[PDB]
């Protein structure tokens, strides 16, 4: 497994990641955003062969003297052909020791509460449990699923 | 408060943000024309301009007018008129630096960087911040990498870049990173590696330390380039020790240490061997490493990877230098098998024992098999049954067999009755492994749903090597009830997808494509195959549906990345401009974005053109001129996906790049012919009131025709799971080039006749009825070559002929073009026989008779009462009442589509009377 | 995973 990072021109190749129904596509400004201001934390795996094994998206917007300043996670996806390998706690590592080390305070996250495969991924890579946002994924007619906002505490620091 | 209180209420969703504001005028300023317009600028674009130009002509100098008409002007495509604004408002007066940073974020959004390095270099001088001291150098750059080339390039451009920031390094005024990153691109730019190698690996890297290694990924680069081997494999094998699993490091490592064995590289005397210190030399020192790697790897509560990979990567690389002299990695047969021993379980035993499948003998794929079928855990095989597995283990360990017993070539050698028995064994398994996994989630993939795709992959091979026909429908019985059972595998939609459109169905298509959600960039790499077959079925709805999902991603793309560019100077990126702007270059350039266009201009055309608007005023609302096309012929991309399917063929007959290139080259030369087909349809309306341009687009049209007749001869068999050969092959059989050109050829000759006159043009009128009386005669070979039957019984099979509903939508498609053709001559003929004798004579007999072949194929698309009337394991024997009923009911909504549109313009044969 | 928009 290769751990670089997501280069603009892999997003015409993330077809095996995002064909999923739980992995959003998220549109191109969404990404060109988050390509542009938070490179750090939009790692990529890719395999021997090509086949983009799974991405992490990741921001880090908050604000310090409050202890708010937090290192969210807005995606994260491997390719059902290279799951159970290890590689989503590897980049969740990589995202927190990324938003660690510019002094944040928690890692965030926003997991819909209808999967216990995420929910169970996080309750034991150590994340608890925050709020519980009610209605939070708009749609895409099919109802709305509550989101857990889940909070791992790392490292207090400005 | 009149401008929160009056905007705020101006702004509420469309007509309380403008009947507030359009009550403004009477009610008190100099935005409320913008306010009103913002929300009326749906679909009346005058109405909304003669305002918009009315007030930017005012001097606004104001936030919100200035604001608002920022977003009007690049909502409407027209970015232009925005730079025009702030300079306006900035020669009134000299703004310190909210005028003049809007000023040079619209003149990088308009595309100017030849003058956004001046205003940037006037910020700078007004206010002496660093970051604006940057946007100089970064338009500067901006325009070095348009005009590439050149002796302004590294001459004139980049060199001076480099001058101007040399400027401030020679200060301590660079403290910060993306100074660093803008400074080391300009070196690399330059070519001065050597000298960018030392910016980073010096005082001014250590700054840079932001990202997870854009330290050592930085030296990596310049290390390559500036062939220095032993600073690469000294770093790359610190990089290996502390994460031994990156695949990107084995690489470079073998790399280098092989070119270090080639330049025979030699240690210095003192100090470590080079600047990262410990390289390594020869196979020995290159082999013990490895072999430490995988030991430490034993040695862990993970089980990477890594190492097994890297073994057998050095196994291949060492035989491609030496073969004879093998120290102690051993036999890549055993080294295959341990690995899928030991990574047997996951689904990624396949994707990394296909690269290296090649190190076997290529005799012994027959018996590494059936060593690799000694190791799984499977039951007692003659319990009057099939060997079957115990665990989920035990069942991943044995698909993960049979895809390599796939890929290995063994399923290619059978002959149509093994490999039955073949697709039988993988029907047993996949219902057997429906046992597990009975308490998945419904988002989760069944753990036997791959035994499926092999009992299709092989059905499909059958139908594919004897055109059988019986195979298709179980294959599509078999991909239903996988989809039934996990119901998001999305190989099962793209397989459904793929077999319903090559079955002649496209209505359970569209229906499927909705399902696994394609959302926007999906749109460039996933909806090619609607976009292929929507408009070729006579799915007339759909394909317009499809195109304009497509078309709005396209422009979107456009504004929103243009956007997005100007959003990554104020947040200091300077190393992905480059990279956006090649990604909105690629995006434009796409193939399918080509084909989109192309294709709704010709939907809009022959759905309601001449129907209910008359060709001229449907050509105008297009924009649409026979002397300019907006498509870039030299950088044509092509960036669909075409391994979106999974494929365990032998490596040797799935997608191979000749494929590819091949498959680029069908699609340019069918978009062609489809583009000036357009354009020159685009041409009859202002031909009356020139015929010089319309004379060469025909020249251009019979020579790509000729061109594409010459590709179909080269008999080019694309792979099930390739790129779908186009609709050209299918476009020549069913005469309808000829059938076309005949009528451009028609067009000209009547311009000719209007020219000269009814007076002494008798040579032009004879030529002229004869192209009547043989332009009827292909219209009616094209209806002898389409008649048939959509759907038989033969022998209790079905036999979908999908042919002849291609061929139905060809001459649609054609007697649209014959019909504004016609409707040409009309108006050519109309006034002549008002001023008043033996070639109108024969014009009406034309149309006469063109009337009564119209009545004729509107009558043989009543194979609505021939498809009615068809009568058509024990869940098994029920999917196949439901793929013959899709069949069955697209066949009817593309006759009943088609049969429509043929009514409707079969009345439009009453204005052409003469 | 966050909301599309
Ligand atoms: C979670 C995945 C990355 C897979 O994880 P992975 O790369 O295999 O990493 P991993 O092996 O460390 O898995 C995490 C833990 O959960 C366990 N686990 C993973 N999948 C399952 C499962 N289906 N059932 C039970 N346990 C499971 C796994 O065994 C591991 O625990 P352990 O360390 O004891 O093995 C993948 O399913 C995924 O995230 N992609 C699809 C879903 C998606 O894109 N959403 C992201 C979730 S958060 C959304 C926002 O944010």
């Amino acid at each position: 497994t290769t751990l670089r990072a997501f280069t603009c021109d892999d997003l015409f190749r993330f077809n095996n990641i995002n064909l999923d129904p739980l992995t959003e596509t998220y549109g191109i400004p969404f990404y060109l955003q988050y390509l542009a201001h938070w490179p750090e934390y939009f790692i990529v795996a890719e395999a021997p062969g090509g086949e983009l094994m799974g991405y992490i998206m990741g921001k880090a917007e908050g604000s310090v003297a409050r202890e708010e300043w937090h290192g969210h996670v807005t995606a994260l996806s491997v390719a059902p052909e290279f799951r159970r390998l290890g590689l989503a706690a590897k980049l969740m590592e990589l995202l927190e020791e990324i938003s660690e080390r510019k002094g944040g305070f928690f890692v965030d996250l926003f997991v819909r509460v209808s999967n216990q495969v995420a929910v169970n991924m996080y309750k034991q890579l150590g994340y608890s449990v925050y709020r519980t946002v009610i209605e939070y994924y708009s749609a895409s007619g099919e109802p709305d699923e509550d989101a857990y906002d889940m909070r791992k505490a790392l490292s207090r620091d400005t | 408060r009149r401008l929160r209180p009056i905007y705020d209420y101006l702004d509420n969703g469309n007509n309380k943000m403008a009947i507030q504001q359009a009550d403004k005028l009477l009610k008190k300023h100099c935005a409320k024309v913008l306010k009103a317009i913002g929300l009326q600028r749906t679909g009346k674009q005058e109405e909304a301009f003669t305002l918009a130009q009315e007030v930017a002509a005012l001097e606004p100098t104001d936030d919100n007018s200035l604001q608002a008409l920022t977003i009007l002007y690049r909502e409407m495509h027209r970015p232009e008129l925005v730079t025009k604004l702030y300079e306006a408002a900035v020669k009134k007066v000299p703004n310190s630096e909210e005028y003049h940073s809007h000023l040079f974020m619209a003149y990088a959004r308009v595309g100017e960087y030849k003058k956004m390095q001046q205003a940037g270099m006037a910020l700078y001088k007004i206010v002496p911040k660093n970051p604006y001291y940057f946007w100089s150098v970064m338009s500067l750059i901006m325009q070095s990498i348009s005009a590439q080339d050149e002796n302004l390039s590294k001459t004139m451009f980049l060199p001076l870049a480099e001058r101007m920031v040399e400027k401030m390094v020679k200060e301590d005024k660079i403290e910060a990173e993306a100074e660093v990153e803008l400074y080391y691109m300009i070196l690399e730019r330059l070519g001065k590696y050597q000298e960018a190698l030392d910016v980073i690996r010096g005082k001014l890297g250590e700054k840079l330390t932001s990202e997870i290694q854009s330290r050592e990924n930085k030296c990596m680069a310049m290390y390559k380039k500036l062939s220095r081997w032993p600073e690469c494999n000294a770093l790359s094998r610190r990089l290996l020790l502390k994460n031994s699993d990156d695949w990107q490091f084995y690489l470079t490592y073998f790399d280098s240490v092989f070119r270090l064995i080639e330049e025979a590289w030699s240690p210095p005397a003192e100090g470590e061997h080079s600047l990262e210190g410990e390289v390594h030399y020869s196979a020995e020192k290159a082999v013990k490493f490895i072999e430490d790697r995988i030991t430490e790897e034993s040695k862990s509560s993970r089980h990477l990877r890594g190492p097994h990979l890297a073994k057998l990567e050095l196994i291949r690389r060492l035989r491609s230098q030496g073969c004879n002299d093998e120290y102690k990695l051993g036999d890549p047969e055993e080294l295959m098998f341990q690995y899928f021993k030991k990574f047997g379980d996951k689904p990624c035993c396949f994707t990394d024992l296909k690269v290296f499948v090649d190190l076997l003998p290529a005799t012994q794929c027959t018996k590494f098999i059936n060593q690799l079928l000694g190791v799984v855990p499977l039951s007692t095989p003659t319990e009057d049954k099939l060997a079957l597995p115990a665990d989920i283990r035990a069942l991943q360990q044995h698909l993960c067999v049979v895809q390599l017993t796939r890929l290995l070539g063994l399923y290619h050698t059978m002959d149509k009755n093994q490999k039955l028995s073949v697709v039988r064994e993988l029907m047993l398994r996949y219902q057997h492994g429906l046992e597990f996994g009975k308490t998945c989630l419904k988002t989760e993939l069944q753990f036997s749903d791959y035994y499926c795709l092999l009992a299709v992959h092989a059905l499909i091979d059958v139908w594919r090597e004897t055109g059988d026909e019986t195979t298709v429908w179980q294959a599509l019985t078999l991909l239903e009830e996988g989809l039934t059972h996990s119901p998001s595998n999305a190989q099962f939609k793209l397989l459904l997808v793929r077999i319903y459109c090559m079955l002649g169905a496209f209505e359970p298509v569209v229906d499927l494509y909705s399902s696994l959600d394609a959302k926007h960039i999906q749109h460039d790499t996933i909806g090619y195959l609607l976009t292929r077959y929507a408009e070729s079925l006579g799915q007339y709805a759909a394909a317009s549906q499809s195109c304009n999902f497509a078309l709005r991603f396209f422009h979107s793309n456009q504004k929103d990345t243009s956007e997005y560019i100007i959003q990554a100077y104020k947040y200091g990126a300077f190393e992905k401009i480059p990279e956006f702007i090649a990604f909105r270059n690629r995006l434009n350039n796409s193939l399918h974005f080509a084909q989109v266009r192309t294709e709704r201009m010709l939907l809009d055309l022959l759905l309601e053109a001449n129907i209910s608007t008359s060709l001229a005023e449907s050509i105008k609302s297009m924009n649409l001129r026979p002397e300019e096309d907006d498509i870039p012929w030299e950088d044509l991309r092509d960036n669909r996906d075409l391994n979106v399917f999974f494929s365990w063929d032998p490596k040797d007959r799935d997608v191979s790049e000749e494929h590819k290139k091949l498959s680029l080259e069908e699609e340019t030369l069918w978009l062609r012919i489809r583009s000036l087909t357009l354009r020159l349809i685009s041409g009859l309306p202002s031909l009356n009131h020139r015929i010089d341009i319309l004379r060469l687009l025909l020249q251009q049209l019979e020579a790509t025709l000729e061109t594409g007749k010459r590709f179909i001869e080269k008999d080019i068999q694309y792979p099930f799971l390739g790129p779908v050969p186009t609709r050209m092959g299918g476009f020549f059989n069913s005469g309808c080039s000829q059938c076309q050109i005949s009528s451009f050829y028609l067009v000209n000759d009547i311009y000719e006749l209007d020219t000269s006159g009814l007076e002494d043009t008798m040579e032009i009128q004879e030529r002229i009825e004869n192209s009547f009386k043989s332009l009827l005669d292909q219209l009616k070979d094209v209806f002898s070559k389409c008649k048939g039957d959509l759907l038989e019984v033969k022998d209790g099979n079905l036999k979908t002929h999908p042919t002849l509903l291609e061929n139905l939508v060809f001459f649609v498609e054609t007697i649209s073009v014959i019909l504004w053709v016609s409707s040409y001559c009309e108006s050519v003929l109309r006034p002549y026989k008002l001023n008043l004798i033996i070639m109108p004579p024969v014009f009406t007999s034309f149309q006469d008779y063109v009337t009564g072949l119209q009545t004729l194929i509107s009558n043989v698309v009543d194979h609505i009462k021939g498809l009615e009337t068809h009568l058509i394991s024990p869940e098994e024997r029920k999917f196949s009442k439901t793929v013959q009923g899709k069949v069955q009911s697209s066949y009817l909504h593309s006759l009943l589509e088609m049969g429509e549109l043929l009514k409707k313009r079969l009345e439009t044969t009453k204005k052409l009377k003469i | 995973m966050d909301v599309f928009m």
